[PDB]
RNA sequence: AUGUUUUUUUUUUUUUUUGAUUUGGUGAGAGG
DNA sequence: CCCTGTCTGGCGTCCTCTCACCTATGA
DNA sequence: TCATATTATTACGCCAGACAGGG
């Protein structure tokens, strides 16, 4: 029907072509009758007749002459909705410049006429004059004029002289502004200057000057001359219940503009003096500016009472504009809403739906069914039948329900599992019965929740509800590989009580010929549900190629494990039920069933799990009592020993032996120790309290205490909650953030007294305030993420590359945190992984790594896999099917089409609620040493000291994988060496961080080069020891006579000649920095490893500051080019740093703020990506210095650290694709033979297809540079202005798109959700393939 | 509460809100993102064009349902043409291009 | 065998199809 | 002229339910 | 009833982005 939406400026001829009549009078309506005004705002001739095909006044009351317009009516003759499309125009007496092009920041008329905003407004509000082609006088064109400047000029240049003001003058300036001429000038000005600031100031002005010439937008279209009025139907005038009309705000705005315009026409008729018509035109200017965007000028106008009234731009922008309130989200027919309840008899593809809601939602299907049978005739009869609800429409209703799915939806839908399609089962009742397992997907408890039902009307929508959105199809969460139909709380208690054991019961050690008579012995009353027993089970192992082989054997098991074996499908082994089956075990039971036997046995087995869990939890009778919370007998003596310890510490505090901070630290330490001891006392007293004999002496076992099974099963409860119900509830913290030294020694079974409950209320009010304010940032994070993603659709099958990121296991310094099988599960390898022995093709180079491949990776102990990542995908406008990976909720690769940006954005932002808002190296294991980034030297004693700061100390095992990693500073005492074998727990590293070592490479004698006591260094003989040290001063304390003196130590031989560095001809002089203290004095012979000086010195907003890419306040500074380094100017704002490369060109430098403790010396050579100071590091520096793969590893590690600290499983594909959407823009460095500009920022796919269709020719391409935009700056900088207008500020984006003449080749998800068509991702990707093919 | 078809608002062609007004469910923004997350392109197309806003689409759909033909004739939403007239009522010339 | 053999105003206009059942901002509070 | 406080604008969660209250003037 | 047309409170918290000031 139509391609792209084009936006441009509105010419006065274009506004007269939209229009149907000039709106003169401001008179709205008659108000005492019902008729409007002829001819006012709500006219007849200008727009249309209120009534359909009627002259409002009187003629044509049938259907013959539609169109005639008599003189007595001055009325058109069409439809009732004809006025909604027709718009009027107000002939503004005095020109008024647009507020969107005068105050957009930056203003469109501000950087175009080369005039400051302040000066532009002055003249615009009749407060300053502006010259326009004066003539032969001493005045510029842009230069303004004041009353005094004009008065004198008026008497001076009375002849050829022009100096107007207001929009009129502004219009002229714009009108008489040779665009083309300015281009060359600006272009020549940019090529004839070197000023950095000017360059950017000139490139931003020429960009908007050449863009205006590229389109059909004129400079004189900025000023509004023929103001357009919105259709009445769109500014509706309806009365509320009563006798008055509740009028809209736009009618106030238009009525004021028309009142003022009529006054201004009458004053220009009457020839009023100058100051009267200046105030009149100024009031018209402010009235127009208030109509368009109210409140952007000084304080907004108001009707009733002090609240400002809502203008047109406030009908567009904001949370309640048209995008976010009526075009992205709509209210919807065939929909319903009610309170949910359980109904556990359901199968997990069906839900209960009440009869009253079912007869209301399915009224047209029932009408169609009733008309088909022949029971009635006309439609009315059917509506009377279902209004009466006779006895025959319920069979009609059960025949329209049967195979027709519905979309259930819980009201805060965060990820895609919050809309699932069921089949209805009709309910006597008024509450939606919802299958319990599905509740863990919706985050739906049953404490008063409500859900909405939606009906797929058409046939393609019924098939999408059955084939994509059915609840049997969503059994794996799309964020990872974990099953989302995990059995939640009652059913794991029923299983944990069923499959367990006790050392004596009915039927101990009897033998049973099958699981059927195991259940028969449980039901008849001859054995117990947990009584250990040899049974004969027949497990089917499918060891052949798709053939199930029976093996039958006698397992020593219990009765309950055989009864649960009657429900397990064929292929699973018996050892999946042989254990005790908590919650992690039943989750991996369903996961192994899904990986082996597929989907249909896993659906029917999930239902049979839920049924048998509910049934035996009912048979269990697992209550909770007051006696179940067993108080430790050792608890009171532990509290008295802690009270004796705080008594000892305070008796030392009365005598002043210890400090106050050490007292507070000792009290918090002994109460933490006593808390851990009380928790261990109660945990022994709960986990093994049952001690029952069997045929003789006693024997112990794990307890059948009720609260212990609710904790050990993982149903509801943890260690901390069961700790607070029996042991002491810790040391609660006051809202100051610091802890309180007197704990809450009473649990909940004993009574809390008053003060302890008040401290508890501190600790809990902080948590409720944190959740109720955290949810806003979590939701706004999901919004920013799905609007930066929004476009990215799997659109190929292979990009045809060999690049991809290097997935290693991540190791922080403790034991190996996340194994390689969690990171390289289901992601397609980049090059073929060599087997760790020698040069073998273990896996090929384009294989998906599912579980079988990952097990053959874990057997061979594969180091790290080079795997394909989304950020390395070469596909223009989308992601190919291999560089994404596995489907994650489907076992296979991602299909051609499935929108991965939106599921990724939802999977990152959905756990936003669970996240929070507000010496030396000791080895642990026993293995082999390896060093990386190492340049070292052996000292005199033997410990290998390091001459490199950035050395990584890895502990590699005997197999080949890397198990530990650490960072060792410059100059540390390593107890070990390279390639060595150590023992578990042996200290291998040592240093002093408070004393920066200035250790050497060679030996010799020490001379004090440029070290003079009195100006350079100072004499501070030590007080308490006597062994003095010449203390080196810094460059700020010494005066300007000797500030140029750099103290240093250079090593010589026994004669005095300079001992050179081994490898060069340069001596090894070390320039001493500020605040140093000389350790080894003059004449002392040195060696390696000996110092030459003493140098003394996060949750959810972290996720936001990583995706939005803020800078930290003190970033780590780096080096943009390798080579030698040196210092510069002495403290003029900053302290300089000059880097001269060995082979490369010199002139790069950087002025470091000198408040940082540096890392580099003067004789040190640096590299790109090498640190100069320490602290956090901004991602833009990673991108422009190290590489794209470096910054994607930085973001995925720095945000999986937050998601792992709070314990959420998210696969890394989602963070890699939001990282792709961050660094999608690029900047040009060398324009080459293309049509770009020098420092123009252009999107990367554009410049790559440009120089890839030019490089296929003879011409060599253009060399770009990638840039990393934060997610809101990157979604507002898009080549599709509806995508950047449905999101944040619409004023800025619509003026930028309007003055650029931008066009929206739709080509994404939200443009097609706005404009009302098929999404180009899902089922509609075939439709968009067809439409893109047929052009 | 449930709604098949009844009265709507004035300015927009979408259904009213509430229970005291016999109105339908606001199919909000995150539900649209959840349908984009699946392949529900046709479910979303009737969810924002036929069931909600487009007047010719919904009258043709009601007659198509009661004839026994589950098929939608979509058209363009009315609130987007309301957007075009509110943007166009500024000094902005927003259009709809070639066939 | 036979019937101009008791005439007088005791009076002629339908439904018609063609269209629908009608409620906007502001602020406060609760559920999840 | 390159850092720099300082000022100005622009964000800040979805869905639902109940109730009340709505410009002054004026010969 | 039918045209006439706008004044005497302050008490968010970042976080970019643009601007006059000065070593
Ligand atoms: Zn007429
Ligand atoms: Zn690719």
């Amino acid at each position: 029907e139509f391609d792209a939406i084009k936006i441009a400026l509105a010419s006065p001829d274009m506004i007269r072509s939209w229009s149907f009549g000039e709106v003169k009078k401001p008179e709205t309506i008659n108000y005492r009758t019902f008729k409007p005004e002829r001819d006012g705002l709500f006219c007849a001739r200008i727009f249309g007749p209120v009534k359909d095909y009627e002259c409002l006044c009187g003629k044509y009351k049938r259907l013959k002459h539609r169109g005639v317009i008599c003189e007595k009516c001055g009325v058109e003759v069409t439809q009732t909705k004809v006025r909604r499309e027709r718009m009027g125009h107000i002939e503004l007496a005095s020109p008024t410049a647009h507020i969107w092009f005068l105050k957009s920041l930056p203003s469109r008329i501000g950087l175009l006429l080369d005039m400051p905003l302040r000066d532009i407004e002055r003249v615009l509000y009749f407060e300053s004059y502006v010259v326009i082609e004066g003539g032969m006088t001493n005045l510029e064109r842009q230069q303004i004029l004041t009353e005094e400047q004009y008065l004198d000029a008026l008497e001076e240049f009375g002849d050829e002289f022009d100096a107007k003001m207001g929009a009129e003058a502004i219009q002229a300036l714009l009108k008489s502004m040779d665009l083309e001429q300015e281009c060359e000038q600006l272009r020549e000005e940019l090529n004839e200057t070197n000023s950095e600031t000017k360059r950017k100031k000139l490139t931003k002005r020429i960009k908007l000057l050449e863009a205006f010439v590229q389109s059909g937008n004129k400079p004189e279209w900025m000023i509004l001359t023929v103001l357009p009025v919105l259709p009445p139907d769109l500014r509706p005038l309806v009365p509320l219940d009563g006798g008055r009309f509740a009028t809209s705000d736009l009618n106030d705005l238009y009525r004021r503009v028309i009142n003022r315009n009529n006054r201004l026409k009458r004053l220009l008729d009457l020839a009023a003096p100058d100051i009267i018509v200046r105030n009149e035109k100024r009031m018209l200017q402010e009235a127009v500016d208030a109509l368009l965007d109210n409140g952007r000028r000084g304080r907004a106008i108001t009707g009733s009472n002090k609240r400002p009234l809502k203008s047109l731009a406030d009908m567009i922008k904001g949370k309640q504009g048209r995008f976010r309130q009526n075009l992205l989200g709509k209210r919807v027919d065939y929909s319903g809403r009610s309170v949910i309840t359980v109904g556990p008899y359901l199968r997990l593809h069906q839900c209960g739906l009440p009869k009253k809601m079912a007869l209301e939602l399915f009224k047209p299907f029932i009408y169609g069914k009733l008309e088909l049978r022949g029971l009635a005739t006309t439609i009315k009869a059917a509506k009377k039948m279902v209004e009466r609800e006779e006895a025959v429409v319920w069979d009609i209703l059960d025949e329209v329900i049967r195979e027709h799915p519905v979309l259930l939806n819980r009201a805060p839908t965060l990820h895609r599992l919050g809309i699932q399609a069921f089949e209805p089962v009709l309910i006597e009742g008024k509450a939606i019965q919802l299958h319990p397992l599905v509740c863990a997907a919706y985050n739906a408890d049953f404490d008063g929740d409500q859900m909405a039902v939606h009906v797929p009307l058409t046939l393609e929508a019924q098939l999408e509800a059955r084939a994509l959105m059915m609840s049997t199809n969503n059994i794996l969460s799309p964020a990872n590989g974990e099953p989302i139909i995990v059995p939640s709380q009652d059913v794991v208690l029923g299983l944990y009580y069923m499959t367990r054991d006790c050392v004596n019961a009915k039927g101990e050690g009897m033998v049973l010929t099958g699981p059927k008579e195991a259940e028969r012995l449980y039901r008849s009353g001859l054995a117990s549900l947990h009584a250990r027993v040899k049974v004969r089970i027949t497990e089917y192992e499918k060891d052949a190629n798709g053939e199930l082989v029976a093996k039958t054997s006698l397992k020593d098991t219990t009765v309950g494990r055989a009864i649960l074996w009657m429900i397990v499908p064929k292929g699973l082994p018996y050892s999946i039920v042989n254990q005790a089956l908590g919650k992690k075990a039943i989750s991996k039971m369903l996961n192994t069933c899904y990986r082996i036997l597929g989907l249909k046995p896993t659906v029917i087995f999930a239902d049979q799990i839920m049924y048998t869990g509910f049934a035996y939890a009912a048979r269990s009778g697992a209550s909770v009592g007051i006696d179940d919370m067993v108080i430790p007998e050792k608890k009171h003596e532990i509290i008295s020993e802690a009270e004796a310890e705080v008594a000892e510490i305070q008796e030392q505090f009365q005598s002043g032996l210890v400090t106050a901070g050490e007292r507070y630290n000792k009290v918090i330490d002994i109460w933490a120790a006593a808390n851990d001891r009380v928790s261990k006392a109660m945990m022994d007293n709960l986990q093994t309290e049952t001690v029952i004999n069997r045929d003789g002496q006693e024997e112990k076992q794990v307890s059948f205490n009720s609260i212990y099974m609710m904790a050990d099963s993982g149903a509801r409860g943890s260690a901390a909650q069961i700790r607070q119900l029996a042991g002491m509830r810790g040391l609660m913290a006051k809202p100051d953030g610091s802890i309180i030294e007197t704990p809450i020694t009473a649990n909940f079974r004993e009574g809390l007294n008053v003060l302890q409950y008040f401290i508890s209320t501190h600790g809990a009010r902080k948590g409720l305030a944190d959740t109720a304010l955290k949810t806003a940032n979590s939701g706004y994070l999901t919004r920013r993420l799905v609007d930066v993603a929004q476009d990215l659709v799997v659109t190929e099958d292979d990009c045809g590359t060999h690049e991809g990121i290097m997935m290693t296991p991540v190791i922080e310094g403790g034991d190996v945190k996340e194994p390689l099988r969690d990171r390289v599960l289901g992601r397609v390898t980049a090059e073929d992984v060599l087997k760790p022995g020698t040069a073998d093709i273990l896996v090929p180079r384009n294989t998906l790594l599912h579980e079988q491949w990952c097990d053959l990776l874990e057997e061979n102990s594969v180091d790290a896999v080079k795997v394909r990542s989304v950020v390395s995908c070469d596909t223009d406008f989308g992601v190919c099917a291999h560089c994404y990976g596995r489907d994650l909720a489907r076992g296979h690769i991602i299909n051609k089409g499935e929108a991965i940006g939106v599921i990724a954005a939802q999977s990152i932002g959905e756990p936003g609620t669970q996240l929070t808002m507000r010496s030396s190296i000791q080895v642990k294991n026993k293995g082999s040493i390896k060093l990386s980034n190492v340049k070292s030297v052996v000292n005199s004693s033997g410990k290998l000291v390091i001459t490199s700061r950035n050395t990584e100390l890895k502990l590699i095992d005997e197999f080949g994988r890397t198990k530990e990693s650490y960072k060792v500073p410059y100059g540390a005492v390593l107890a070990k060496g390279d390639g060595e074998q150590v023992a578990g727990g042996e200290t291998v590293a040592n240093w002093d961080p408070h004393t920066m070592p200035v250790i050497t490479e060679v030996s010799g004698f020490v001379r004090f080069t440029d070290m003079i006591d009195g100006q350079t260094i100072t004499r501070q003989t030590d007080e308490l020891t006597g062994l003095s040290s010449l203390v080196v001063l810094d460059s700020a304390e010494r005066t300007a006579g000797g500030k140029d003196l750099r103290p240093a130590l250079k090593i010589v031989d026994a004669q005095g000649n300079d001992v050179l560095i081994p490898g060069t001809d340069m001596p090894a002089q070390y320039f001493l920095p500020g605040k140093a203290i000389v350790q080894l004095e003059d004449g002392v012979q040195i060696s390696s490893g000996d110092t030459l000086a003493r140098i003394p010195q996060g949750g959810l907003p972290r996720v936001a500051d990583l995706f939005e890419a803020r800078r930290p306040k003190e970033p780590a500074i780096l080096a943009e080019i390798s080579g030698i380094v040196s210092f510069g100017k002495e403290t003029k704002g900053k302290r300089r740093l000059v880097i001269t490369p060995v082979d490369g060109s010199d002139p790069y430098e950087e002025m470091i703020p000198k408040w940082r403790q540096l890392n580099v010396f003067e004789g040190e050579r640096v590299e790109r990506g090498d640190v100069i100071s320490d602290g956090p590091e901004a991602p833009h520096d990673i991108l422009r210095l190290r590489g794209v793969h470096a910054v994607t590893r930085y973001i995925v590690n720095e945000v999986q650290d937050v998601y792992r600290l709070q314990g959420v499983k998210i696969n890394d594909k989602h963070i890699e694709v939001i990282v792709r959407q961050m660094l999608r823009k690029a900047t040009i460095v060398n324009a080459g033979s293309s049509d770009f500009l020098e420092g123009e920022q252009v999107e990367y796919s554009r410049v790559k297809i440009a120089n890839r269709e030019l490089e296929a020719n003879g011409k060599v391409g253009a060399t770009y540079s990638r840039d990393l935009l934060g997610i809101t700056k990157a979604s507002l900088a898009t080549e599709s202005f509806i995508s950047a207008a449905s999101f944040q500020e619409t004023t800025r984006v619509l003026t930028e798109a309007a003055v650029a003449g931008k066009r929206d080749e739709l080509r994404g998800l939200k443009e097609n959700v706005i404009v009302g068509r098929l999404i180009p991702a899902g089922t509609g990707y075939a439709y968009h393939q067809d439409r893109m093919r047929r052009r | 509460h449930a709604r098949s078809t009844g009265s709507y608002s004035l300015v927009t062609q979408q259904p009213l809100g509430g229970k005291a007004q016999f109105g339908g469910q606001r199919f909000g923004e995150m539900e649209v993102w959840a349908l984009e997350a699946y392949g529900a392109a046709y479910t979303l197309q009737e969810m924002l064009t036929v069931k909600s806003d487009d007047v010719n689409g919904r009258t043709k759909m009601y007659k198509n349902i009661v004839d026994g033909n589950h098929q939608m004739e979509p058209g363009m939403p009315e609130s987007f043409n309301v957007l075009l007239k509110e943007i166009r009522s500024l000094g902005i010339n927003i259009e709809l291009e070639d066939e």
